[PDB]
């Protein structure tokens, strides 16, 4: 969701025009307003592939945001704007290990929440305490206080 | 005589050819029925698997 939102707003105003333009397409005459696995699957024959019917629900599930079990347009710019991988390119076990290490300052095996957010201090954006929250819950699964290495690994996923 | 017998094979003509599309008429309702049907039966199957597969879950 999180480099799916950035490709969205990444978008132009034409080109989200023309997304709106796809997606009244897609549910012209549509029961639901939205692209559900039934209106999909119609584009997908339409198209000429074929998609699985757990595939579209796993797809579904990987766009939605508000938990419709349908693409809206919303969910639509994401839908369309998907195909680059920008999580690809994993960095080396090496240089995951110096991240680890140099947000891991005072050596101690884990990254406490003042290391975070220092770090977040020093990167010169303006952090909102909001996105300070969300990276803390994203990297410290357990919510013990820090990220440790498992949970920075787990912090690589839809970063690059 | 050539010019009755053409005006009399055109008239056979408009018969035939206008049953064909009234019969085509028909066909294009009865098919667009159909496809309405399948797809709400579509969609109706598809919800009730998303419940079965959160219940299973
Ligand atoms: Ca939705
Ligand atoms: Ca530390
Ligand atoms: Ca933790």
């Amino acid at each position: 969701d999180d480099i799916y939102k950035a490709a969205v707003e990444q978008l132009t105003e034409e080109q989200k025009n023309e997304f709106k333009a796809a997606f009244d397409i897609f549910v012209l005459g549509a029961e639901d307003g939205c692209i559900s696995t039934k209106e999909l699957g119609k584009v997908m024959r339409m198209l000429g592939q074929n998609p699985t019917p757990e595939e579209l629900q796993e797809m579904i599930d990987e766009v939605d945001e508000d938990g419709s079990g349908t693409v809206d347009f919303d969910e639509f710019l994401v839908m369309m704007v998907r195909c680059m991988k920008d999580d690809s390119k994993g960095k080396s076990e090496e240089e995951l290990s110096d991240l680890f290490r140099m947000f891991d300052k005072n050596a101690d095996g884990y990254i406490d929440l003042d290391e975070l957010k220092i770090m977040l201090q020093a990167t010169g954006e303006t952090i909102t305490e909001d996105d300070i929250e969300e990276l803390m819950k994203d990297g410290d699964k357990n919510n013990d206080g820090r990220i440790d290495y498992d949970e920075f690994l787990e912090f690589m996923k839809g970063v690059e | 005589e050539e010019a009755e017998k053409a005006a009399d094979e055109s008239e056979r003509g408009m018969k035939v050819i206008e049953s064909r599309a009234q019969k085509d008429e028909e066909k294009m309702e009865i098919q667009e029925i159909q496809l309405k049907e399948a797809k709400h039966i579509a969609e109706d199957a598809d919800r009730k698997y998303e419940e079965v597969a959160r219940k299973l879950v």
